[PDB]
């Protein structure tokens, strides 16, 4: 789904995998390691900051 | 099948026609010798 973040002067490091789009392709998925667990990355995700 | 199934093929065809049925969904072929088996039923359970 899409995403809009406000206050961004509060940036929160958990998303530097996202930004840096440091997934791992394993299997048809597509895994974004979000903090400690996996998660399977949609194509269409998008987020506005 | 209900419950999940277990597989006598002592002549290894029902092996090979498994993965030849299910190769179109990505079916990995494990034992429960490796000590892979944890991440690779790990991985199974949340993706499939």
């Amino acid at each position: 789904n899409p995403l809009l973040v406000q206050d961004v002067e509060s940036y929160d490091p958990v998303l530097n995998p996202v930004l840096n789009r440091e997934v791992r392709r394993t299997g048809g998925r597509v895994l974004i390691t979000l903090g400690d667990q996996d998660i399977d990355l949609s194509p269409s995700f998008v987020i506005f900051l | 099948f209900n419950r999940y199934p277990l597989i006598i093929d002592p002549s290894g065809q029902a092996t090979e026609f498994i993965m030849n049925e299910y190769k179109d969904r990505k079916i990995t072929r494990t034992s429960f010798l490796d000590d892979a088996f944890r991440k690779n039923l790990e991985s199974a359970l949340r993706f499939g």
